[PDB]
C-alpha cells in the first residue's frame, strides 16, 4: 500500500545532476548519486553483519546504475525505509523485507553487504515469478530445421534451458520440435508438472537435438494446439502459451490460427534467435495477432533478459483484475541467497496507478512496479512446534 | 577556375562534429555554387551553340556533373538521408591547370586514346565480371550453406550471390584469401578429409 | 657438441642438376640473373633505404613495451637491427603494417627497463606511409631497369 | 491440488504493443 | 653540403646540450635521431651511386603529372567517403547497446567460457572517415590492400550519425569500395608501371 | 537475340538462388527449380537446330559448340537422373553464363586477344612450380611435424592454453605457469599449414609466395625451433 501510494506521486525528473539520490549500493568496498557508508554491526538471527539504519540496494551487473529509470526508481523507493523500520518495530523477529522492482534493482532491509561474478537477477527469483503472473501451461515449440544449425542452434538450446528455469511446480510445460514433421523431444508426450526431475529431463532432451530438414509451421502449430487441448491429464487450467523458438520464415499460416484459437484463448510468444537476415514479418505477426509478444535474442548476453520478460505480458489480467488479485502467496522451501538457510517467502504484487483518479493514462498501468517479499525461516516454524 | 577551387575548398572542410554555423554556411554555399555553375553552363552554351559546346568531351562531363548535382539537390530535400556525392565531382574541373603548362598535350592524348578504345575497355571489364560471376556460382555450389560453424558464421561466405561475389572479389584482390580457404576446408570436413 | 643438420640441403640440391634440360627456362633464368648482376647499385640504394629506415625506427619506437595480442611483440619489434630489418621487410611485403603503425602512436605503455614512462610517437604515420611509398617506388624502378 | 486463482483473457487487455512495431 | 651542414650543426647542438641536465629531452631525442643522415653522405662520393640516384629522381619526375592526377582523384574519393561515413564509425563494447548514453557501466563478456565483468565504453573504429585526412589514410590502407575487408565490414554495418553498427545494414555501399578497387589499385597503379 | 534472352534469364535465375545448411530450402528455391526444364528444352532445341544445320564429326569442330553440347548433355542427364551422385553433374550448370561468350563473337575476339598473351607466361609458371617444389622439399626436410607440441596445462582434458608451438628447453619458446608441452596438437591453423608431407609443404609454400600470412608461419617456426636460422629460409623464399 505504501509503495503504491508513494509511486503514484512521482514527478519523473529527467536529470539528477543538481539533486543527487542518496542510497547504499551493496557489493561495494559516477555522477548522479551519493553513496552511504553504514556501521554494519554484527547481529544474531542473521549469519552476517547488518545495519538497521537504512536499506541496501542491489543492482545486477549488466544494469547500469545512474540511468534515468534506475535513478527514478532509487528516488521513489526511498520512502520504503520508513515502512521497513515500522515493520521491524512491530516485530523485532522479522527477517529480510525486500522489494524487487521490474527495473531490476532490489531494495531490502536491513542493510547488509552482498555475498567471483554475480549473476543474481531479482526478476528470475521464484518469489518474484510466482507473484508476477498466475500459473501457466507453457508449450515450447523449437524450429530444428536446416537453417538453425550452427550458432543459432546452441543459442536456441541455451534459451530453452534458461526459459525452463522460470517455471515452478505449479506450472506445466512440454517441449516439441518440428521440421516438416512435429514430435516431442522426449518420452513425455503430454504436459508434465515441470518439477526438478521433469525440467532436468526436458533440458537433457533439448540438449540432444540436431538441425536438419525444412520448416513447416502449420504442422508444428497444429501439434502445439492439439497438445494444449488434452484434458486427459493433470494440468494448470490457467494461462496457455505457445513459445516459438525460431529464426525467420515466410509463412504466417492464418488457417491454423483461425481454426484452433478463433477466440484468442491461447497466447503466442515468438522468439527470433541468432544473427541472420531472414524475414521476421510473420514471426512478429503471429505474436501481435495472438495477444503475445516478440523478442529478439542475438547473442548469449541477451538470453537472460529476454527469457524472463514474457511475465510482463502475463501480468496484464492480474493488474486489470484490481484489488481482488492481491493475495499473499508462499513459495516452496528454498535456500536464501544471503546465506540464511531454508526459508519461505511471502509475495504481494505492486501496481502502477499514477493518475488513475482521472482514468486517462491506462497505457503503462498494465504492468507491475515490482514484487514485495518477506522471509520466514523454518527455524521459526520449528520453534513454534516444541 | 578560381570559383571551382573555392568550391573544392568549401566541400573539403566537412568533418564530424562541425559547428552548426559552418554547416549552414556550406548548405547555402552549395546553392550559390550550383546557381553560378548553372549560369556559366548556359551562357557558354548560347555563346558557342549546343553542337559546338558538346564537341569537347570535358564539357559533356561538366554537363553530366551539373545534371547529377541538380538531381542530388532535389533528391536531398524530399528525403534528406545520405547523399550520392556528385557535387564533389566538380573538383575534376581543376584539370584545367595543365592547360597553361606544356604537359597539356601529353595528358590530353591519353584521354583521347582512352575514349578511342572505349568498347575494348568495356568488353575487357565485362569479361572480367563474367569470370567473377562464374567463379561465384562455382563457390555457391561448392560451399553454399556449409559455413554454419559452431561459432559465429563468417561474413565471407558463399550463401547468397552478393556474398559469394564479394568473397570472389576479395580473393581476387588477394587479401585474407587463406582464411577463406581454411573456412572452406573446415566446411568440407577438415584436415583429414576435405583437403 | 656441434649442431650439424644443414648437409641434407646438399641432397635437396639435386633438383638443380635437372635444370639444364630445358632450352627455354635456362636461357631466361640465366639472362635475368646476368642482368641482375650488372646493376648492383640499385640494390645498394635499396639497402641504404632499408638501413636508414631501420635506424630511424630503432631510435623512435625502440623502447616500446613488448606485449602479445598486439603488433609489437617478441616476434615483431624495433629492439635490434635484425628485428628492425625483419619488421621493415614484413611491412614491405605488407602483412599488418597498419596494425604496426597503430601499435606505436604516442601513448603506448613503455618498457619497464627504459627511461621514459611514455614512449612512442605520432610520427609513425609519416614513417610508415613514406616507407611504403619509397619501397614500392624503388622496387618498381629496379624491376623496370632489369 | 492446484491453485484456485486464474487470471487471463480479460476483455480490457490492451495487447496493442509487440516487439515488432517498437523495433 | 647543406645536408652535411644540418648533420654537423645538429651533432654540435646535441653535444652542447649534453653537458647539462635533461633540458627539453624531446629536443635531445630529435637531435639524436637527426644523426641518421650519415649514410646519405655516400651518394655524392660514389659516382655510380650518384648516377643511379639521379636516374631514380628522373624517373620520379617523369610521372609527376600522373601523380598529381592520382592525388586529385584520391582526394575526391576521400571527400565522398567523408560525406558518406562521417560519425558512423562509433561502436559500443557490447553489441547490445546502440547509443552512447546506453554504453555505460559494465556488462558480461561470454568469451572463453568464463563470463567476465567487462566495462562498457563507447569507442571508435581504428580507421574511420571523420575528416578528409583520416579518409585519405584509410583509403591509402585500402589501396595497399591490408585490412580492407575490416573497413568494408565497418562501412556496411554503419547505421547513422551517432548510432552503433548493425550487421548488413547497407550492403550496396560495397559498390563504392569495388569502384575504388577498379580505379586505384587496378587501373591507376598499372599506368604508373607503364609510364 | 531470343537465345541470348534465354541465357540472361538463366543467369538471373542462377543468381537468385539461396543455399541453406542441412537440406533446408526456401520456397523461392523450389519456385526457381521448377524453371529448369524449360531452359533445358530451349537449349536442346537450339542445339538440335545447329546440328541439323551443320553436322557432326562441322558443328562439333567449334570449342564453344563443344561447351554448349556438354552443358546441354549434363542438363539432360540431371533431368533423367534419380541417383544421388549428381553433384559433379549439377556443378556444370555454372558454365551457363559463359554461353553468352559464344553468342557474341566480339567477346570471343576479346577473349582470344587476352588469352594469346598468356601462353608465354606458362613457362614462367612452370619455373614457378619448380621453385615451389624445391622449397617444399627443403621444408619437408626441416619442419616436418614441428607444430604438434603445445602447452597443455595438466592433461586434464587435453585443451592447450596457447596456440603456439613449443620446444622443450632449447632456444625455442617455453611454457609459462603450470603448463607442459605435451605431444600432439593439430597445428597453428586447424592443422592446415604444416610440412608433414610433400602436399602440405607445397600448399604452405604456395601460401607463402603470395605473401599472405607468411609471417605467421615464420613466427611459428621461430617459436618452435628458434629464430636463429628461420629467416634464411623465408626471406629467399619470399624474394624468389
Ligand atoms: C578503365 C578502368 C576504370 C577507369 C576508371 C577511371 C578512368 C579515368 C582515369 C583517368 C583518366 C584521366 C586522365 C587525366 C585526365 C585529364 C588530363 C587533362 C585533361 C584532359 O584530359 O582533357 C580533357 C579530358 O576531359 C575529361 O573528361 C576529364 C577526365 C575525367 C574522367 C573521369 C570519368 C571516368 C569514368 C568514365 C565515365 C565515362 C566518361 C579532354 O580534352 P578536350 O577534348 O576537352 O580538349 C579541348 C581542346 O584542347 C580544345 O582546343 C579546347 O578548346 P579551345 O578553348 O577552343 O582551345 C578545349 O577547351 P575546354 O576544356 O574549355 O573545352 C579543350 O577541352
Ligand atoms: C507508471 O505509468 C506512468 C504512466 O501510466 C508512467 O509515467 C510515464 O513515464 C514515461 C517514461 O517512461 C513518460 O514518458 C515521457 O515522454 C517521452 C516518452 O517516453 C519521453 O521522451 C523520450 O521518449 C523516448 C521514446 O518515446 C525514450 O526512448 C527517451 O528515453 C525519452 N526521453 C528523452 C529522449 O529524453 C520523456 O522523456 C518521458 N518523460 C518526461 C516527459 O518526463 C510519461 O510522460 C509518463 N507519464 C505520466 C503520466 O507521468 C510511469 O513511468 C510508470 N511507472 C514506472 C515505474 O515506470
Ligand atoms: C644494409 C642492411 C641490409 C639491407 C637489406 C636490403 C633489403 C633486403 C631484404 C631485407 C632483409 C632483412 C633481413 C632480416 C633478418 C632478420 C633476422 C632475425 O630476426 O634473426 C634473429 C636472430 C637475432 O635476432 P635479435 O633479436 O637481433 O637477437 C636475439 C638474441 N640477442 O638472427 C640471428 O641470429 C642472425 C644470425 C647472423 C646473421 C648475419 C647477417
Ligand atoms: C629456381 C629455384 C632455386 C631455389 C634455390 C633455393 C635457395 C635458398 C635455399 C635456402 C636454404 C637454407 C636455409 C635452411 C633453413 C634453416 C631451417 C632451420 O631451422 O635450420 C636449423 C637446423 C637445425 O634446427 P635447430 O632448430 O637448429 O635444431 C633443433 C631442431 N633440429 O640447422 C641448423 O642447425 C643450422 C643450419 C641451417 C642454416 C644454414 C644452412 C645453409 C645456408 C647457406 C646459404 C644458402 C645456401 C643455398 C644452397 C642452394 C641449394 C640448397
Ligand atoms: C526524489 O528526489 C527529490 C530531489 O532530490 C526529493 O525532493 C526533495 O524532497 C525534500 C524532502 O521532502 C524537500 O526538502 C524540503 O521540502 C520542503 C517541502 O515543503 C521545503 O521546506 C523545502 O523544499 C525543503 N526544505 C529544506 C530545508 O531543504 C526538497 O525541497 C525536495 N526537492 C529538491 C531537493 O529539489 C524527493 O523527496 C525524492 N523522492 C522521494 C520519494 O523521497
Ligand atoms: C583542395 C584544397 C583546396 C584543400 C586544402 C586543404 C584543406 C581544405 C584541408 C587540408 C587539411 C584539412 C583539414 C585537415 C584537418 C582538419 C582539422 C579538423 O578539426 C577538428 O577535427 C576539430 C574537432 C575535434 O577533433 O574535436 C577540421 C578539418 C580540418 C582543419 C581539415 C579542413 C580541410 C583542410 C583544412
Ligand atoms: C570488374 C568488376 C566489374 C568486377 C566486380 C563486378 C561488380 C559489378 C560486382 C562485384 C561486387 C558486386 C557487388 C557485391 C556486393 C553488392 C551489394 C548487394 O546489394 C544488395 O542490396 C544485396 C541484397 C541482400 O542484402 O540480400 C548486391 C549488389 C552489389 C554491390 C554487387 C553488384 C555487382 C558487383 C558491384
Ligand atoms: C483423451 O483424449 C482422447 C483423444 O485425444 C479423447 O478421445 C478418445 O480417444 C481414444 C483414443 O484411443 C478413443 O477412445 C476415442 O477416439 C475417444 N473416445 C471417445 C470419443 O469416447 C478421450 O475422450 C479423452 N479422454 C479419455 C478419458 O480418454
Ligand atoms: C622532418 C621530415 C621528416 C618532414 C616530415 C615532417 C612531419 C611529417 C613529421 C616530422 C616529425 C613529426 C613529429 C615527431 C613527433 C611528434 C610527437 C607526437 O607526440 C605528436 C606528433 C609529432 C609532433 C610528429 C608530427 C609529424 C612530424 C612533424
Ligand atoms: C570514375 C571515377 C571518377 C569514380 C567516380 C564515381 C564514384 C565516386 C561513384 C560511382 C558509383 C557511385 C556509388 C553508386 C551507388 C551508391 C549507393 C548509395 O546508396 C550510396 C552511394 C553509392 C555507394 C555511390 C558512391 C559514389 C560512387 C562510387
Ligand atoms: C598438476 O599440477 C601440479 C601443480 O598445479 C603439478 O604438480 C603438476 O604440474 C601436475 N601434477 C601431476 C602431473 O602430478
Ligand atoms: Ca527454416
Ligand atoms: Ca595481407
Amino acid at each position: 500500500l505504501e509503495a503504491e501510494k508513494v509511486q503514484a506521486a512521482h514527478q519523473w525528473r529527467e536529470d539528477f545532476a543538481s539533486n543527487e539520490v542518496v542510497y547504499y549500493n551493496a557489493k561495494d568496498d559516477e555522477p548522479g548519486s551519493q553513496r552511504i557508508k553504514p556501521v554494519f554491526i554484527e547481529d544474531a538471527n542473521f549469519g552476517r553483519q547488518i545495519s538497521y539504519q537504512h536499506a541496501a540496494v542491489h543492482i545486477p551487473t549488466d544494469i547500469y546504475e545512474g540511468s534515468t529509470i534506475v535513478l527514478n526508481e532509487l528516488n521513489w523507493t526511498s520512502a520504503l525505509d520508513e515502512v521497513f523500520k515500522k515493520n521491524r518495530e512491530e516485530d523485532p523477529s522479522l527477517l529480510w523485507q525486500v522489494f524487487g522492482s521490474a527495473t531490476g534493482l532490489a531494495r531490502y532491509y536491513p542493510a547488509s553487504p552482498w555475498v567471483k561474478i554475480d549473476l543474481y537477477d531479482v526478476r528470475r527469483r521464484p518469489w518474484y515469478i510466482q507473484g508476477a503472473a498466475s500459473p501457466k501451461d507453457m508449450l515450447i515449440l523449437v524450429d530444428v530445421s536446416g537453417s538453425v544449425s550452427g550458432l543459432t542452434l546452441k543459442l536456441i538450446r541455451t534459451s530453452v534451458s534458461e526459459m525452463l528455469e522460470t517455471l515452478s511446480d505449479d506450472d506445466f510445460v512440454n517441449v516439441a520440435s518440428f521440421n516438416s514433421n512435429a514430435q516431442d523431444v522426449s518420452c513425455f508426450q503430454h504436459l508434465v508438472q515441470a518439477n526438478v526431475r521433469n525440467k532436468k529431463v526436458l533440458k537433457d532432451a533439448v540438449n540432444n537435438i540436431t538441425a536438419k530438414g525444412i520448416t513447416d509451421y502449420k504442422k508444428g502449430f497444429s501439434f502445439a494446439f492439439e497438445q494444449l487441448l488434452n484434458y486427459n491429464v493433470s494440468r494448470a487450467n490457467c494461462n496457455k502459451i505457445i513459445m516459438l523458438f525460431t529464426d525467420g520464415g515466410e509463412e504466417r499460416a492464418q488457417e491454423i490460427f483461425n481454426k484452433y484459437n478463433k477466440d484468442k484463448k491461447v497466447r503466442v510468444f515468438t522468439f527470433s534467435v541468432g544473427q541472420h537476415n531472414y524475414d521476421r514479418g510473420p514471426i512478429q505477426w503471429m505474436a501481435c495477432e495472438n495477444k503475445g509478444y516478440y523478442y529478439e535474442i542475438p547473442s548469449i548476453g541477451a538470453i537472460r533478459i529476454n527469457t524472463q520478460e514474457y511475465l510482463d505480458v502475463l501480468g496484464r489480467p492480474m493488474v486489470l483484475a484490481g484489488d481482488k488479485a492481491k493475495q499473499v502467496q508462499w513459495t516452496n522451501v528454498y535456500l536464501d541467497a544471503l546465506e540464511l538457510g531454508l526459508v519461505i517467502t511471502g509475495t504481494l504484487p505492486v501496481f502502477n496507478i499514477t493518475g488513475q483518479f482521472e482514468n486517462k493514462t491506462n497505457l503503462k498501468n498494465q504492468l507491475i512496479l515490482g514484487v514485495m517479499g518477506v522471509d520466514v525461516s523454518l527455524e521459526d516454524i520449528k520453534r513454534l512446534t516444541p | 577556375l578560381c570559383v571551382v577551387a573555392l568550391n573544392t575548398l568549401c566541400v573539403a572542410m566537412v568533418h564530424y562534429n562541425q559547428p552548426r554555423r559552418l554547416t549552414t554556411t556550406l548548405y547555402f554555399a552549395e546553392f550559390v555554387f550550383l546557381g553560378l555553375f548553372l549560369t556559366e553552363m548556359s551562357l557558354k552554351m548560347y555563346g558557342l551553340g549546343p553542337r559546338s559546346y558538346f564537341r569537347s568531351s570535358f564539357n559533356c562531363f561538366d554537363f553530366g556533373v551539373i545534371v547529377g548535382s541538380v538531381f542530388e539537390v532535389v533528391w536531398a530535400a524530399i528525403k534528406p538521408g545520405s547523399s550520392f556525392g556528385i557535387s564533389v565531382l566538380r573538383a575534376l574541373r581543376l584539370l584545367r591547370i595543365f592547360k597553361v603548362t606544356k604537359y597539356w598535350s601529353s595528358l590530353r592524348n591519353l584521354v583521347v586514346s582512352l575514349l578511342n578504345s572505349m568498347k575494348s575497355i568495356i568488353s575487357l571489364l565485362f569479361l572480367l565480371f563474367l569470370f567473377i560471376v562464374v567463379f561465384a556460382l562455382l563457390g555457391m555450389q561448392l560451399f553454399g550453406g556449409q559455413f554454419n560453424f559452431q561459432d559465429e558464421t563468417p561474413t565471407t561466405n558463399f550463401d547468397t550471390f552478393p556474398a559469394a561475389i564479394l568473397t570472389v572479389f576479395q580473393i581476387l584482390t588477394g587479401e585474407d584469401w587463406n582464411a577463406v580457404m581454411y573456412h572452406g576446408i573446415e566446411s568440407q570436413g577438415g584436415v583429414s578429409k576435405g583437403m | 657438441f656441434i649442431n650439424l643438420s644443414f648437409l641434407r640441403l646438399f641432397r635437396a640440391a639435386r633438383l638443380i642438376k635437372l635444370l639444364r634440360q630445358g632450352y627455354t627456362i635456362r636461357i631466361l633464368l640465366w639472362t635475368f640473373v646476368q642482368s641482375f648482376k650488372a646493376l648492383p647499385y640499385v640494390c645498394l640504394l635499396i639497402a641504404m633505404l632499408f638501413f636508414i629506415y631501420a635506424i630511424i625506427g630503432m631510435q623512435v619506437f625502440g623502447n616500446i613495451a613488448l606485449d602479445d595480442d598486439t603488433s609489437i611483440n617478441r616476434h615483431n619489434n624495433f629492439r635490434t637491427f635484425l628485428q628492425a630489418l625483419m619488421l621493415l621487410f614484413r611491412s614491405a611485403t605488407g602483412e599488418a603494417w597498419h596494425e604496426i603503425m597503430l601499435s606505436c602512436l604516442s601513448n603506448q605503455a613503455c618498457d619497464e627497463q627504459a627511461n621514459a614512462t611514455e614512449c612512442g610517437s605520432d610520427f609513425a604515420y609519416f614513417y610508415f606511409v613514406s616507407f611504403i611509398f619509397l619501397c614500392s617506388f624503388l622496387m618498381l624502378n629496379l624491376f623496370v631497369a632489369v | 491440488k492446484g491453485p484456485d486463482v486464474c487470471f487471463d483473457n480479460n476483455v480490457l487487455e490492451d495487447y496493442t504493443d509487440c516487439g515488432g512495431v517498437s523495433g | 653540403n647543406i645536408l652535411d651542414f644540418i648533420v654537423v650543426s645538429g651533432a654540435l647542438v646535441a653535444f652542447a646540450f649534453s653537458g647539462s641536465k635533461g633540458k627539453d629531452i624531446n629536443t635531445i631525442k630529435s637531435l639524436r635521431v637527426l644523426r641518421v643522415l650519415r649514410p646519405l653522405k655516400t651518394i655524392k662520393r660514389l659516382p655510380k651511386l650518384k648516377a643511379v640516384f639521379d636516374c631514380v629522381v628522373n624517373s620520379l619526375k617523369n610521372v609527376l603529372n600522373i601523380l598529381i592526377v592520382y592525388m586529385l582523384f584520391m582526394f575526391i574519393f576521400a571527400v565522398i567517403a567523408v560525406q558518406l561515413f562521417k560519425g558512423k564509425f562509433f561502436y559500443c563494447t557490447d553489441e547490445s547497446k546502440e547509443l552512447e548514453r546506453d554504453c555505460r557501466g559494465q556488462y558480461l563478456d561470454y568469451e572463453k567460457e568464463e563470463v567476465e565483468a567487462q566495462p562498457r565504453q563507447w569507442k571508435k573504429y581504428d580507421f574511420h572517415y571523420d575528416n578528409v585526412l583520416w579518409a585519405l589514410l584509410t583509403l591509402f590502407t585500402v589501396s595497399t590492400g591490408e585490412g580492407w575487408p575490416m573497413v568494408l565490414k565497418h562501412s556496411v554495418d554503419a547505421t547513422y550519425e551517432e548510432q552503433g553498427p548493425s550487421p548488413g545494414y547497407r550492403m550496396e555501399l560495397s559498390i563504392f569500395y569495388v569502384v575504388y578497387f577498379v580505379v586505384f589499385p587496378f587501373f591507376f597503379v598499372n599506368i604508373f608501371v607503364a609510364l | 537475340y531470343m537465345i541470348l534472352a534465354t541465357i540472361i534469364a538463366n543467369c538471373i535465375v542462377l543468381a537468385l538462388e539461396q543455399h541453406l545448411p542441412d537440406g533446408d530450402k526456401t520456397p523461392m528455391s523450389e519456385r526457381l527449380d521448377d524453371t529448369e526444364p524449360y531452359f533445358i528444352g530451349i537449349f536442346c532445341f537450339e542445339a538440335g537446330i545447329k546440328i541439323i544445320a551443320l553436322g557432326f564429326v562441322s558443328y562439333l569442330r567449334n570449342g564453344w559448340n563443344v561447351m554448349d553440347f556438354v552443358v546441354v548433355l549434363t542438363g539432360i542427364l540431371a533431368t533423367a537422373g534419380t541417383d544421388f551422385d549428381l553433384r559433379t553433374l549439377r556443378a556444370v550448370r555454372v558454365l551457363r553464363p559463359l554461353k553468352l561468350v559464344s553468342g557474341i563473337p566480339s567477346l570471343q575476339v576479346v577473349l582470344k586477344s587476352i588469352m594469346k598473351a598468356m601462353v608465354p607466361l606458362l613457362q614462367i609458371g612452370l619455373l614457378l612450380f619448380f621453385a615451389i617444389l624445391m622449397f617444399a622439399i627443403i621444408g619437408l626436410e626441416f619442419y616436418m611435424g614441428k607444430f604438434h607440441k603445445a602447452c597443455f596445462p595438466n592433461s586434464t582434458d587435453a585443451e592447450p592454453v596457447g596456440d603456439f608451438p613449443c620446444g622443450k628447453e632449447a632456444p625455442a619458446r617455453l611454457c609459462e605457469g603450470d603448463t607442459e608441452c605435451r605431444e600432439y596438437w593439430p597445428g597453428p591453423n586447424f592443422g592446415i599449414t604444416n610440412f608433414d608431407n610433400i602436399l602440405f609443404a607445397i600448399l604452405t609454400v604456395f601460401q607463402c609466395i603470395t605473401m599472405e600470412g607468411w609471417t605467421d608461419i615464420l613466427y611459428n617456426t621461430n617459436d618452435a625451433a628458434g629464430n636463429t636460422w628461420n629467416w634464411l629460409y623465408f626471406i629467399p623464399l619470399i624474394i624468389i
